[PDB]
């Protein structure tokens, strides 16, 4: 209950981060799929492109 | 193009022969059915099996069609005397917006024994000299099989221009015959001392020569 003059270490200071970033790449690759819609002509409803 | 097939397959007369067809995920692996056809060299192809589940009329039950996911397979039991044709894969392609066929597989092992060839060399006649051309013919007849190489020489250097070889055809007595022409001109026909054709069959080389003068 009695403290004399001097320096004293009580606890430690930790800076806890508040946000997290886990993004590994800048962008992912693609596959050719726009030709399904970007086409010269389409198919009918009795025989449609799958 | 989008469908690839093996060039040839080997088999035995009495075992199971199975062909494998591989395409893409948009034509065969999407869910479309496959159709197999036989391309006989000389007759129009006909329908063998459609959908790999039904049997058309006039088709034997020895042909079996299955679809193992993205790849389709055809299996046969026993090699008869009519399987000397080509097998193709036919399936609807969404990318091509139509039907695309396969490559084709040839079904043969060996049916050609050896024989003794005989050649004949005939110089051009008198009426051929005034046509401003010289057709040198060296006929080959009575040989088996029909795989003969033709080489032309003028006793000083081989001739690599105008050399031709026709395919051999079956004779009356199950042999083969062929001919080889050589396009030349009568201007240099008389200058050269002699002309000849040289052929080689299974190591047997024979030579016949003619003299224009
Ligand atoms: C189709 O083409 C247009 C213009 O060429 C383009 O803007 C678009 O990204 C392409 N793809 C799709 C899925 O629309």
């Amino acid at each position: 209950f009695t403290v004399e003059k001097g320096i004293y270490q009580t606890s430690n200071f930790r800076v806890q981060p508040t946000e997290s970033i886990v993004r590994f790449p800048n962008i992912t690759n693609l596959c050719p799929f726009g030709e399904v819609f970007n086409a010269t002509r389409f198919a009918s409803v009795y025989a449609w492109n799958r | 193009s989008v469908l690839t097939q093996p060039p040839s397959v080997s088999g035995a007369p009495g075992q199971r022969v199975t062909i494998s067809c591989t395409g893409s995920s948009s034509n065969i692996g999407a869910g479309y059915d496959v159709h197999w056809y036989q391309q006989l060299p000389g007759t129009a192809p006909k329908l063998l099996i459609y959908g790999n589940s039904n049997r058309p009329s006039g088709v034997p039950d020895r042909f079996s069609g299955s679809k193992s996911g993205t790849s389709a397979s055809l299996a046969i039991t026993g090699l008869q005397a009519e399987d000397e044709a080509d097998y193709y894969c036919q399936s609807y392609d969404s990318s091509l917006s139509g039907s695309v066929f396969g490559g084709g597989t040839k079904l043969t092992v060996l049916g050609q024994p050896k024989a003794a060839p005989s050649v004949t060399l005939f110089p051009p006649s008198s009426e051929e000299l005034q046509a401003n051309k010289a057709t040198l013919v060296c006929l080959i007849s009575d040989f088996y099989p029909g795989a003969v190489t033709v080489a032309w020489k003028a006793d000083s250097s081989p001739v690599k221009a105008g050399v031709e070889t026709t395919t051999p055809s079956k004779q009356s007595n199950n042999k083969y015959a062929a001919s080889s022409y050589l396009s030349l001109t009568p201007e240099q026909w008389k200058s050269h001392r002699s002309y000849s054709c040289q052929v080689t069959h299974e190591g047997s080389t024979v030579e016949k020569t003619v003299a224009p003068t």
